[PDB]
């Protein structure tokens, strides 16, 4: 029921190789539909979903100058990160920035996020109260001194509560036959032998939209977490997900173990056994 | 829908 | 700093049925930093009509990425996906499996 819209920007530094890379996403719930390269020729944000490519040169002009404007933003914090640690020119760096807001069934405004990362690591992050920001080490507090002094915060929840939600509102009715979808997963039990007496009991889940699913093995009712295999929820291709669960069953013990699947597009839980 | 706000760390 | 190993998954779009058509999956994710070489092989040979997604990233801040090709398995080809890293030693071959 819930939704939310996110913009991934990740800068890597190239020394001794150019310019920066910059490659930015936007996802609406499990859906990309745009990108920006700046390795790519085209040089403007590109859609990357059926229902936005609709959108007029407006849009399409609007988002290409001020995702270029974040190139530029996060060309610089390489060199104001650079600086505030005290690095190298021949050292090759990577800055992460995400930020978007998530709604609820009613659609109205839930929460609000916007973070950095560097090398990895937390640097820092708006915190829920869309207010103060966490910095985790000290070259990370002069960033939040800075924004505190600009009153960063307050422009950015101005954005997360009004633009973000109003136009994650506006690609999920645009889309509504792409995002505002529910997709059983269709589930299947696979059986492999290992040995005489062990058998790999595999659950599987495929075609389900969003990503969420949760996937458990149980034996009379026992959880068997520690000795289940569990894949991540990958992506087929197609705008769904797969994941499976395997359990190493004894000969013989087939009917004690059985598989749980649970997601939004089931009206009920599934319970599967092999029989 | 991106942000505006040039934000610089 | 931060090296995180990519976790590798090959795997078919649909149910795999010899003479019919598919595509190949290579599933690189929790890999940092972004810097990856990803490479579909056909009975050992390198694919030359591969594409990958965006590069994007999870919440923890990990990467992950998505190689995929237009492929009709049979019964005698065999398909694996090669991946190469900064945290690998060597590049990582995982064969495709139809049952994973």
């Amino acid at each position: 029921g819930s939704h939310s819209m996110r913009y991934f920007f990740t800068s890597v530094s190239r020394p001794g190789r150019g310019e920066p890379r910059f490659i930015a996403v936007g996802y609406v719930d499990d859906t990309q539909f745009v990108r920006f390269d700046s390795d790519a020729a085209s040089q403007r944000m590109e859609p990357r979903a059926p229902w936005i490519e609709q959108e007029g040169p407006e849009y399409w002009d609007g988002e290409t100058r001020k995702v270029k404007a974040h190139s530029q933003t996060h060309r610089v914090d390489l060199g104001t990160l650079r600086g505030y640690y005290n690095q190298s020119e021949a050292g090759s760096h990577t800055v992460q920035r995400m930020y978007g807001c998530d709604v609820g069934s009613d659609w109205r405004f839930l929460r609000g996020y916007h973070q950095y990362a560097y090398d990895g690591k937390d640097y820092i992050a708006l915190k829920e109260d869309l207010r103060s920001w966490t910095a985790a080490d000290m070259a990370a507090q002069t960033t939040k001194h800075k924004w505190e002094a600009a009153h960063v915060a307050e422009q950015l929840r101005a954005y997360l509560e009004g633009t973000c939600v109003e136009w994650l509102r506006r690609y999920l009715e645009n889309g509504k036959e792409t995002l505002q979808r529910t997709d059983a997963p269709k589930t299947h039990m696979t059986h492999h032998a290992v040995s005489d007496h062990e058998a790999t009991l595999r659950c599987w889940a495929l075609s389900f939209y969003p990503a969420e699913i949760t996937l458990t093995w149980q034996r009379d009712g026992e959880d068997q977490t520690q000795d289940t295999e569990l894949v991540e929820t990958r992506p087929a291709g197609d705008g769904t997900f797969q994941k499976w669960a395997a359990v190493v069953v004894p000969s013989g013990q087939e009917q004690r173990y059985t598989c749980h699947v649970q997601h939004e597009g089931l009206p009920k839980p599934l319970t599967l056994r092999w029989e | 829908k991106l942000s505006h706000q040039l934000v610089l760390l | 700093m931060i090296q995180r190993t990519p976790k590798i998954q090959v795997y078919s779009r649909h149910p795999a049925e010899n003479g019919k058509s598919n595509f190949l999956n290579c599933y690189v994710s929790g890999f940092h930093p972004s810097d990856i070489e990803v490479d579909l092989l056909k009975n050992g040979e390198r694919i030359e009509k591969v594409e990958h997604s965006d590069l994007s990233f999870s919440k923890d801040w990990s990467f992950y990425l998505l190689y995929y090709t237009e492929f009709t398995p049979t019964e005698k080809d065999e398909y694996a996906c090669r991946v190469n890293h900064v945290t690998l030693s060597q590049p990582k071959i995982v064969k495709w499996d139809r049952d994973m």
